[PDB]
């Protein structure tokens, strides 16, 4: 449990990619859509 | 950045706008790694390059998608000087001619952080939209791309997130 | 001792310089004349590299370009271009 | 930050957390079910002080006398090829065998490092067996003594299935004394009484 | 007992220096603080000497 928790914390604190259109809208960029992944 | 979804979004949007009875033209101005003709069913001769270099006319480049409903213009043969080809005035002549015969023209472009083709094309584009991958790209990269389009004289309308997945942390 | 924009036209640096060329084509509008001056803060920064490569990348698009090497103290443009060193600036 | 974020992250990475916890728990289960059991025996001595006796009990004199009496310098190990063969053999209900050895003397190579000579004895039947020291194969029989090639060996009452193998090492007297002293402990438990508790831990419940 | 060609430094150090060297690595402890047991310890590079 401890090693899983610390690994998850490391991964969370090392991610930098976008996660929601709120981040792009903060800067002043109009997010016109959000296309989900197509499993097909 | 490459492999973000420019071709996916552009082609699907062209299809969804063509199915509503409006004529659509799809130009694949990714003269470096474009594969639209592979995805559409192709007569790979006389692409965009063969027109820009002057060895083709404006009529042999346009083809019909089978299960689509919109025309398309593939890149054709990979040239050695793409960014120097795209500056030719024949490109603007092609766009001006096409704008009078179609209801919509959608141009796919390479990334802007990698090459400068997008910023050359963006002068004649009425609207410009960026595509941002969900987890790969960053806010910093998108802001840099916006500012690099601003410097070159192209006003970006907005962004389009892509590759979204449902996360419980939201 | 040859132009990067000529020996290896598909290098990353030449792509960045083409981006700079497209930026300039819009920045250099409404200027009082068509003269560009590339300068710097400290020597060995890249003034000659950037200026020469930019001149090449703007010449390859069918526009006539003149390149003046006003570095009257340690300039070596004639060495990099192939020279008749008589009658300089 | 807030609790909602951390709960969401935990829910998102549930698969990784479960996998890591499961593999660690599996390793713990394997170790706890394969480790050789260690039994503990004890005794109580009445002293008619107790600090000098505590120091004298663990002296090399008494332990050496005990080792000479019980021939603890002849180490016999049942052979399993892997690091887990013994554990699985115990789990499968296999009965461990044993050999009673009363006399052993190896040629005592005594090189720079390996001061402990050793041989390998393979069980062929209830009566005879094979001996190999460095690939030299010899045949011996329980009962009659073996004195060949500078090797003297006596075997009594070998109890194992045929095909079993055993490492027989003649470790030095000092090493045996150190091994015995390492697992042997003495305590007073009263700090003034004549009561001394002696504890010995080992893997053979009767030995 | 050595192979031919070996060399050895032979020093006649003074008695006091030898005593100091021996005393430096030699230790005594009681280990019981009241018993008659004394533990003597000597550390050196020659296992038999
Ligand atoms: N929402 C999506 N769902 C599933 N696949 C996608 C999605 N978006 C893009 N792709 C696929 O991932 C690959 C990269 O997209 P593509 O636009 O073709 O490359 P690029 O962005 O460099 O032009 C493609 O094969 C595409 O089919
Ligand atoms: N992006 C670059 N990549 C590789 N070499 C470079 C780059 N920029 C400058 N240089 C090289 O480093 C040296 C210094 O640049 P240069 O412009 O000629 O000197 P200065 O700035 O003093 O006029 C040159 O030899 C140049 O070729
Ligand atoms: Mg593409
Ligand atoms: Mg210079």
């Amino acid at each position: 449990l401890i090693v899983s928790v610390v690994l998850v914390l490391f991964q969370v604190f090392l991610r930098r990619g976008i996660e929601s259109p709120e981040q792009l809208e903060e800067i002043g960029i109009n997010v016109y859509a959000s296309i989900p992944i197509s499993e097909w | 950045s490459p492999s973000a979804g420019m071709t996916f979004i552009s082609s699907n949007l062209a299809a969804t706008i063509a199915i509503t009875g409006k004529k659509v033209l799809f130009i694949d101005a990714d003269l470096r790694k474009g594969y639209a003709h592979k995805m559409f069913g192709h007569k790979n001769d006389k692409g965009l390059s063969e027109f820009l270099s002057g060895q083709a006319a404006a009529e042999m480049i346009i083809d019909k998608v089978e299960g689509g409903g919109f025309d398309y213009i593939g890149r054709g043969q990979i040239p050695p000087n793409p960014a120097e080809l795209l500056m030719h005035p024949r490109f603007e002549q092609l766009l001006n001619w096409a704008s009078q015969n179609y209801d919509l023209i959608i141009i796919d472009t390479p990334p802007i952080l990698a090459v400068t083709d997008a910023a050359i094309i963006g002068r004649y584009a009425g609207t410009c939209l960026l595509v941002a991958r969900f987890e790969k790209n960053t806010v910093k990269e998108i802001d840099v791309s916006m500012k690099r389009f601003e410097q070159s004289g192209v006003v970006v309308k907005g962004c389009i997130l892509n590759g979204v997945v449902k996360k419980a942390s939201s | 001792d040859t132009l990067l924009a000529v020996g290896n036209p598909a290098d990353l640096a030449v792509e960045a310089i083409r981006g700079l060329r497209t930026s300039l084509h819009f920045a250099m509008m409404e200027a009082k004349n068509n003269v560009l001056m590339i300068s710097g803060a400290s020597p060995s920064a890249g003034m000659t590299f950037i200026s020469s490569n930019l001149a090449a990348t703007i010449a390859i698009t069918g526009k006539k370009v003149l390149f003046i090497d006003a570095d009257l103290r340690k300039g070596y443009a004639h060495k990099m271009f192939g020279h008749k060193n008589d009658k300089g600036l | 930050i807030d609790l909602g974020r951390v709960i969401g992250e935990l829910i998102d990475h549930r698969k990784l957390i479960i996998s890591i916890t499961s593999v660690f728990t599996l390793f713990a289960i394997l170790y706890a079910l394969l480790a050789t059991p260690i039994y503990e025996t004890d005794a109580l001595i009445q002293i008619e002080q107790s600090a000098p006796e505590t120091a004298l009990l663990q002296s090399r004199m008494i332990l050496g006398k005990t080792i000479d009496d019980l021939n603890l310098q002849i180490q016999i190990e049942q052979k399993y090829f892997p690091v887990i063969g013994r554990g699985l053999a115990r789990l499968m209900g296999e009965k461990p065998g044993n050999i009673d050895i009363t006399r052993l003397y190896l040629p005592d190579s005594d090189d720079i490092s390996n001061n402990t000579p050793s041989i390998i004895l393979t069980v062929k039947d209830k009566e005879n067996y094979s001996i190999n020291s460095d690939g030299i194969q010899l045949n011996g029989v329980v009962g009659t003594l073996l004195n060949e090639k500078g090797i003297s060996l006596l075997v009594n009452e070998i109890d194992a299935k045929p095909g079993d193998q055993f490492v027989i090492t003649q470790l030095p007297r000092l090493k045996a004394i150190s091994d015995l002293l390492k697992s042997f402990s003495v305590a007073d438990l009263g700090k003034d009484t004549g009561m001394l508790t002696l504890t010995l831990t080992g893997d053979n419940p009767k030995r």
